[PDB]
RNA sequence: GGAACUUGAGUGCAGAAGAGGAGAGUGGAAUUCCACGUGUAGCGGUGAAAUGCGUAGAGAUGUGGAGGAACACCAGUGGCGAAGGCGACUCUCUGGUCUGUAACUGACGCUGAGGAGCGAAAGCGUGGGGAGCGAACAGGAUUAGAUACCCUGGUAGUCCACGCCGUAAACGAUGAGUGCUAAGUGUUAGGGGGUUUCCGCCCCUUAGUGCUGCAGCUAACGCAUUAAGCACUCCGCCUGGGGAGU
């Protein structure tokens, strides 16, 4: 869906504080598994055009994040994708 | 999981003991799919505006369940084999 | 995109002559009140009166107008804008509408009209100019 | 300017109604031509009468209703 | 699926092949296998009475009970085989019993499902039950015209089957190309079309191929000397002149119908002829 | 370049509806065909007719069976979607949009050649389907001629599955993003409040969308908080007609 408790089991993970809802972080987290089971979803029917224009710009957005990301705290962003194992 | 409502039609001419026996085989599928029972009633015999194989009138059921979310997938086929029930319909409960 | 808070304000004093409302707010920067206060001092404005609130903003600015009818300002226009920048020597200067316009041209002594520009002999960008 | 005649009479003692359990108001829904009434006559705005029109359409899964018959 | 072959010859050209993914092991079983001498399409006398018969690749035949006489006793989908005998493919299943019978095998059917062979067996796919239990319209295969004779319908890949209903005497059913007949409602069949349908699509691509099918070239009779054939004779490519398109044989073939217009099947035939 | 801010933007929490996409199943009515019952000389079609169907019993009517396609009425300058476009119902997976206190991130934005994807209808390839409709075509009429408009038929096509093709008056003939600029009268979904338990009335605030109109713009027609108004940012495009989108 993906189901709510894997939401809140997914951010508390990531979190840099006690409180960061938002953040890089969590955004290119809840992100990244929408992607994987959007993805998924792609796999499952490839006659979904919709899907994949929106995973394109789904796409964009994880591009645009991890681009500022790079841009901001380059270590942050190396233990990131490190610990995703994503980006080339 | 979620919550579904259930209608089924079964043979306005059938003996009340073969009844027995679609019912609980009903129920027993229904518990093997493990959905959870929360409610029910019987609408019984009614007279219907039109035919649908050929019968005038039929025994109208419902269940009401918590469940799956990928039980409804099964109990369909389940529900199409027997000859003794008419149509089935699974409604998502959102009221 | 809120491409250029200075031109937005701009448009926004035209709109405001063309709209005759006694005032309208701005959002706040340095450069835009300074500026505002060069206005200040040519007159074609009666007031202008920041209010904070947090954070930028918000200035208020009262349009003058004349005691016979008539728009202030028969017209303003911003020269200076993204994707083509301008130069100015200072002797290169145009005086805009003859001796009633006046050039607003940021300068590194600060912004300076085309009179006190000529005076001080500094060059610098030309922001706008209104007549 | 304005008021509709017989309007609504269901969001004044409503709501949430129904999915389609009931046949009673359905009963009420139906015309004599077996057809649901217009909004002109039913009062009720778009959304609740496009709700209603999936759940009539429902019920006629249901058979509840007649789906056809003599104007 | 089919792969396409490379034109690195002129064979390759247009040759194909289906993919054999259907197939699990490379060998069968020993228990089952059964001799095949090839006749070559020879008279017992020894005359050709088939032309262009012969020549082919050796086989070695499986056994396969189609009859199913068993009931009761659950199966098992244990293993999957190539069939040089026929286009439908051999799959392997073991009984509870601890027996091995190769059965013929509709397709999407997995390794290690159940498989009952009684009446009281689910509709799912690689079942066989009596036409009688079988609910109207479900695709049938391997069809028996009688009871322990096995089924001769519906054998070869890709064809199907479908009931239009039925009566206590006889069960109506949808032979493959729309022909209908009454099959007895006692009698036993298989839900669920045969697989490799991809078998039509295949192409050879090549003579050599055919050699070991073994399909032996067959000459045009325009062709052939006048006192062999009826269409030969002429100067070089003669005109079908003669009336009536003719084979070697002096029945005609081309609309002629070859049927009997007395014949006990004749009854059954609720429908015929739907092209 | 360093250090900060939340208003742009994103995320979250609490809600809102939508013919959004794909897959699977299911529905009833009607057209058509078949089978039988009923009953008899017409039926059908046009401006008029004729071709055509029918005593081998049609048309009509009653009943049953078969098959395909489309979803009436609901349906609404309604809604969704980037466009193209999506209208029976159910379920399965899933994209996008809007609102509201407000948590967090703290400019992370906009546009975008090349490139990539989607892309009506028609068409092409392969395998199925084909009830009706229907290019080509046949016949009958119309006319001086009728390779048409009309009628009776009817193949490809229209339908599905896997691909190709990438053209449309693909139009709002108005690129995308943002700020500002009198208003009015409806609707589509939300939010807050001022009496009322509620019903319901009133006021305000967002976004979608219809019309009328102030300023302003205009070759004129008209546009007009959905500018074609006043400004900004970027991409696409125009330079007389024919020859020639050759």
């Amino acid at each position: 869906a993906i189901t709510q408790e894997r939401k809140n089991q997914l951010i508390n993970e990531f979190k840099t504080h006690e409180s960061d809802t938002g953040s890089p972080e969590v955004q290119i987290a809840i992100l990244t598994d929408s992607i994987n089971n959007l993805n998924e979803h792609l796999r499952t029917h490839k006659k979904d055009h919709h899907s994949r224009r929106g995973l394109l710009k789904m796409v964009g957005k994880r591009r645009n994040l991890l681009t500022y990301l790079r841009n901001k705290d380059v270590t942050r962003y190396r233990e990131l994708i490190n610990k995703l194992g994503l980006r080339r | 999981m979620r919550k579904y409502e259930v209608m089924y039609i079964i043979r306005p001419n059938i003996d009340e003991e073969s009844k027995k026996a679609v019912i609980e085989r009903f129920n027993n599928v229904l518990t093997s799919n493990g959905a959870e029972i929360t409610g029910t009633k019987d609408w019984g015999k009614r007279r219907l505006a039109y035919e649908i194989n050929d019968f005038r009138d039929g025994f109208y059921q419902i269940v009401n369940v918590q469940s799956d979310a990928a039980a409804v997938q099964e109990f369909d086929r389940l529900a199409k084999i027997s000859d003794d029930i008419i149509r089935h319909i699974v409604v998502k409960e959102e009221e | 995109v809120m491409t250029d808070p200075i031109a937005d304000m701009l448009t926004r004093i035209r709109n405001a002559n063309m709209v005759r409302h006694e005032k309208l707010e701005i959002p706040a920067s340095k450069l835009k009140r300074e500026i505002a206060e060069i206005l200040k001092r040519e007159g074609f404005i009666r007031d202008v009166e920041f209010v904070e609130d947090s954070k930028q903003g918000i200035i208020r600015v009262f349009l003058k107008y004349g005691q016979n009818n008539e728009r202030v300002i028969t017209g303003l226009k911003r020269i200076s804008k993204p994707g083509l920048r301008v130069y100015a020597k200072s002797n290169e200067v145009p005086r805009v509408l003859n001796g009633l316009g006046i050039a607003i041209i940021s300068t590194s002594q600060g912004v300076l009209t085309d009179k006190e520009a000529r005076a001080k002999q500094a060059g610098g960008e030309v922001l706008a100019y209104v007549w | 300017r304005a008021k509709r005649r017989k309007v609504c009479y269901f969001t004044s003692n409503g709501i949430t109604h129904i999915d389609y359990k009931d046949v009673d108001l359905l009963k009420k829904f139906v015309s004599e031509r077996g057809k649901i009434l217009p909004r002109r006559v039913t009062g009720t705005n778009a959304k609740y009468q496009r709700k209603l029109t999936a759940a009539i359409k429902r019920a006629r899964q249901m058979a509840l209703l007649p789906y056809v018959s003599g104007e | 699926a089919i792969k396409k072959y490379k034109p690195t010859s002129n064979g390759r050209r247009g040759m194909t092949t289906s993919d054999f993914a259907e197939i699990t092991t490379d060998k069968p079983e020993k228990s089952l296998l059964a001799p095949l001498h090839k006749k070559g399409g020879r008279n017992n006398q020894g005359k050709l009475t088939v032309r262009h018969q012969g020549g082919g690749h050796k086989r070695q035949y499986r056994v396969i009970d189609f009859k199913r006489d068993k009931d009761g006793i659950p199966g098992r989908v244990a293993t999957v085989e190539y069939d040089p005998n026929r286009s439908a493919n051999i799959a392997l299943i073991n009984y509870a019993d601890g027996e091995k019978r190769y059965i013929l095998a509709p397709k999407g059917i997995q390794v290690g499902t159940e498989i009952m062979s009684g009446p009281e067996a689910d509709i799912k796919v690689g079942n066989a039950l009596p036409l009688i239990n079988i609910p109207v319209g479900t695709v049938v295969h391997n069809i028996e015209l009688k009871p322990g004779k096995g089924g001769q319908l519906v054998r070869s890949a890709g064809t199907s089957a479908q009931v239009l209903g039925k009566e206590g005497k006889y069960v109506l059913v949808r032979l493959n190309s729309g022909e209908v007949r009454m099959i007895l409602s006692a009698c036993r069949a298989s839900i669920g079309q045969v697989g490799n349908e991809q078998h039509e699509l295949i192409n050879i691509g090549k003579a050599g191929r055919s050699r070991w099918k073994g399909i032996r070239p067959t000459v045009r009779g325009s062709v052939m000397n006048p006192n062999d054939h009826p269409h030969g004779g002429g100067e070089g490519r003669a005109p079908i002149g003669r009336k009536s398109p003719m084979s070697p044989w002096g029945k005609p073939t081309l609309g002629f119908k070859t049927r009997k217009k007395k014949n006990k099947s004749d009854k059954f035939i609720v429908r015929r002829r739907k092209n």
